[PDB]
């Protein structure tokens, strides 16, 4: 409901904007796609783009320690919940040896997570999000989906 | 009225790049000059004959006005 911690989903349930959204971080050998994907009605695409870009730049500029430690706890739970089970453990082992060349233990993952704090989060988010040219893929009734110029103009702020 | 319910478009795919990744003036002269020449050739025969007959009427009117202000040599006496 409206009591969700994440501001984007709270705004979505308050305004009945979207049917769904997700954040993804797909990685390949020294490259990747970091972003979001949402399913929404044709009359709310501009609002979801505006609110998602606002949340991205809020993390870029004024991300706070409370949501940083909330995201840290969510990431710890996500990593352990994924690595619970023989099939995902074997998948992690094979993928880790193919990509990293070694199997990173959960202790090392937790050490990196504890290394992440608010200033580091806003610095890395400003490096990878702020004033960057995005890739947009729209499918369906996407007439209200803004053009690339408006999407990029949302991908910066005039007040930092 | 607004975006979303303007038209009915199906099965149309649009491709665009970043302004920060593509050139602002991609072959500005080597393709701009033939395009301007083609547009001029396409729309030159609809404007130039009226403007030339304006020029002809202007010169004719000025000339015959000067000739009307000229003295007729019939009145020697």
């Amino acid at each position: 409901g409206v009591h969700l911690s994440s501001p984007l989903a709270s705004v979505a349930v308050a305004n009945k904007l979207c049917q769904s959204f997700q954040t993804f971080n797909i990685s390949y050998s020294d490259t990747g796609l970091l972003g979001a994907h949402f399913v929404c009605d044709a009359m709310s695409i501009d609002d979801m783009v505006f609110f998602l870009q606002g949340q991205w730049m809020r993390l870029c500029t004024s991300a706070t320690e409370s949501e940083v430690t909330r995201g840290k706890n969510i990431l710890r739970n996500a990593l352990v919940s994924h690595l619970d089970g023989t099939t995902p453990v074997c998948e992690d082992i094979g993928r880790s040896l193919l990509t990293y060349g070694r199997r990173i233990p959960l202790a090392e993952w937790e050490s990196r997570i504890q290394e992440v704090d608010a200033q580091m989060l806003r610095d890395i988010c400003s490096k990878y999000f702020y004033d960057q040219c995005p890739a947009v893929a729209g499918y369906g009734p996407i007439e209200q989906l803004p053009d690339y110029n408006r999407i990029r103009s949302g991908m910066f702020w005039l007040r930092f | 009225r607004e975006f979303g319910n303007l038209a009915r478009i199906r099965h149309v795919i649009s491709y665009s790049l970043s302004p920060f990744e593509q050139r602002a003036f991609p072959s500005y002269f080597s393709k701009g000059i033939p395009n301007v020449l083609r547009r001029t050739r396409e729309r030159i025969l609809r404007v130039a004959p009226p403007f030339v007959v304006v020029y002809l009427i202007y010169t004719w009117g000025n000339q015959e006005f000067e000739q009307s202000k000229r003295k007729n040599p019939a009145m020697y006496e």
